[PDB]
DNA sequence: CAATTGGTCGTAGACAGCTCTAGCACCGCTTAAACGCACGTACGCGCTGTCCCCCGCGTTTTAACCGCCAAGGGGATTACTCCCTAGTCTCCA
DNA sequence: TGGAGACTAGGGAGTAATCCCCTTGGCGGTTAAAACGCGGGGGACAGCGCGTACGTGCGTTTAAGCGGTGCTAGAGCTGTCTACGACCAATTG
């Protein structure tokens, strides 16, 4: 489920983002933003895997899916 | 270049409604842009797999990549039901 | 990383199931997705904190994420 | 002719000729330009279907660029394709 | 258009002078730049008005343009 | 000068943007945003003209410069 | 692919400072990315002018387009003062 | 050898071989890969010059990916090139 | 076992020559649009106060992580070997 | 007056057949991390007030726009014509 993105993991992401205090409704909105981001990147990674006639989503399919959003990822 | 076929599809979709002369240049730049975008995406997909031939499968993948959602599902369905009608 | 790895792998394997059933993921594809998702969420909360300071507040609210995503074009 | 034979409206041979003059690869396929002409034909017959629906919904006779700008930025069906486009209107 | 054409042509011909001296512009290049600049400024003031409503205000202020450009990545 | 972008032209752009009331300091900030936007697009249009060995910046050089910013322009 | 030359330039710029094994893959993906970006920009510039040969002038223009500002001025100056030293 | 002859550190022949296997055009130029190898050489000798400056400024011995992530997002000289990049750090 | 250097061989791009759009320039007259007031009132901005509701500290509960060892699906490869795409003669508007 | 139908001669991909990584799946014992609950108090959020500062309406000033001449630069050709990059035979590490 999306519930695995727990309350203190979003709190740690906001503490690294520089947020001092978090409202009690950020937690379900951040999961809804993360789910949209994954539904936009995994769709392209699955498209590259189905185009490569594979069944295993490699890390270069994820790098290409992030490259198609202007989010180039170095190290794979 | 592609302006002679935009009016030919418009005669099928709306045989009564006409089109202007600036709107024909807009639809012609739209067609030359979505053409040079789909073909560019299919050339990058032919390079990522180290192929040399752009088949219809790299076009179907570049349509899945470029067009979001329902527009990609209908463009793939129209390209598939045009290639199958072509081979028969 | 800041999100736990096994619930993030369950999340990717339950999101990707809607696209193609019975897929396998490399062990580094999930870490590339988790690295990219925290690098997305921190960069999102850096503009949410700007939208919360802009209203003369400290607590971020869901309207700050909604403004930081509508201005960004999401 | 393969366009009438495929019962399409765009010419396959001109899209193939533009793929040759674009040099997008070294060699095309047999049915790749038929698929590409059917997708571009679908997108044109989906945009101009709405421009012709809006010209008669508003009451206009021709299709002006103001109709294109109002449709493609409305109609969330294809407003996503034109998030970053600007019709010039001049 | 909303900006007057001759001062916008003077602006383009005084900005481009820093890049290559003694340039000429087509009459439609300046109208493409003016169409793109008003289509930029309206899309900028649509997010500035969102940043001004977000602070419970009506008047837009320069900090609203600065927030709408820092979130956008400018 | 940049002063040709007058006060009521910025006011008309804000009225089309949906702004009801404008502070008295928006006028010099908007000129500073417009000048940055033109310094970013005209640099690429002049680069395409110097690459094409021309001296006249055509409208397709402007379309290519706007395409290099994710601002595709139809109609030229 | 390009990892053998990153360490060779690093021996010139810092002969005392070493590099890790993940940072070599990061610099190798950086080099293969700015290569496949400059060459892609120079192929679009060879298509916009209807040429067929990528010369050094389409590389100088793709460097002016891709790199912003002072990085473009120094990359053009280094490419020019490497082609001139090459022809001599 | 043209790399030592041009007094460069990257191999011109491998960048040319990667332009041939990328099929970016039909025919290259005589001096286009020398220019491209000198620009990529400049960018590598500008990023690793700063990674080697920061490893000795901090006091580190090797170069870790944390040094690359701290430099390329600092250093407004080349922070514009990496506005939309993410070093993975894993 | 690289990458290079002499020859050679088309052919693409350099390049004088020339037609003619079209961009730049100036003059004069409108008339809209900008510009400068002065006034009244919205509405930013500071303040004070009641009151959620978030943070911090304890327990206690969960499940992530680690270290094993299977087991089979499936990259990645090497080998042929057909079946395709690239070169060429006519119809039917 | 433009395609595109039968035939060639090859040469990327299809398609088996083969290792052998490596992904998925258990178990079991950790101990960190999440979850709950209590309480105190920071700080959204509402309400009020003083008072800048923006908008609207006026008269006056500017200039943009328009129409009409010129006039030369310089895009687009068209036709040569070299120098160029694509191919092939002996090497300092």
């Amino acid at each position: 489920n999306i519930q695995g993105i727990t309350k203190p993991a979003i709190r740690r992401l906001a503490r690294r983002g520089g947020v001092k205090r978090i409202s009690g409704l950020i937690y379900e909105e951040t999961r809804g933003v993360l789910k949209v981001f994954l539904e936009n990147v995994i769709r392209d990674a699955v498209t590259y895997t189905e185009h490569a006639k594979r069944k295993t989503v490699t890390a270069m399919d994820v790098v290409y899916a992030l490259k198609r959003q202007g989010r180039t990822l170095y190290g794979f | 270049s592609y302006s002679i076929y935009v009016y030919k599809v418009l005669k099928q979709v709306h045989p009564d409604t006409g089109i202007s002369s600036k709107a024909m240049g807009i639809m012609n730049s739209f067609v030359n842009d979505i053409f040079e975008r789909i073909a560019g995406e299919a050339s990058r997909l032919a390079h990522y797999n180290k192929r040399s031939t752009i088949t219809s499968r790299e076009i179907q993948t570049a349509v899945r990549l470029l067009l979001p959602g329902e527009l990609a599902k209908h463009a793939v369905s129209e390209g598939t039901k045009a290639v199958t009608k072509y081979t028969s | 990383l800041l999100i736990r790895k096994l619930p993030f792998q369950r999340l990717v394997r339950e999101i990707a199931q809607d696209f193609k059933t019975d897929l396998r993921f490399q062990s580094s594809a999930v870490m590339a997705l988790q690295e990219a998702c925290e690098a997305y969420l921190v960069g999102l909360f850096e503009d949410t904190n700007l939208c919360a300071i802009h209203a003369k507040r400290v607590t971020i609210m869901p309207k700050d994420i909604q403004l930081a995503r509508r201005i960004r074009g999401e | 002719s393969r366009t009438v034979r495929a019962e399409l409206s765009f010419s396959v041979s001109q899209v193939e000729r533009s793929l040759r003059e674009g040099h997008y690869a070294q060699r095309l396929s047999r049915t790749a330009p038929v698929y590409l002409a059917a997708v571009i034909e679908y997108l044109t017959a989906k945009v101009l279907e709405l421009a012709g629906n809006e010209a008669q919904n508003s009451g206009e006779r021709n299709i002006t660029p103001l109709l294109l700008d109002m449709v493609v930025h409305n109609d969330r069906l294809l407003s996503t394709l034109f998030n970053t486009t600007t019709i010039s209107q001049v």
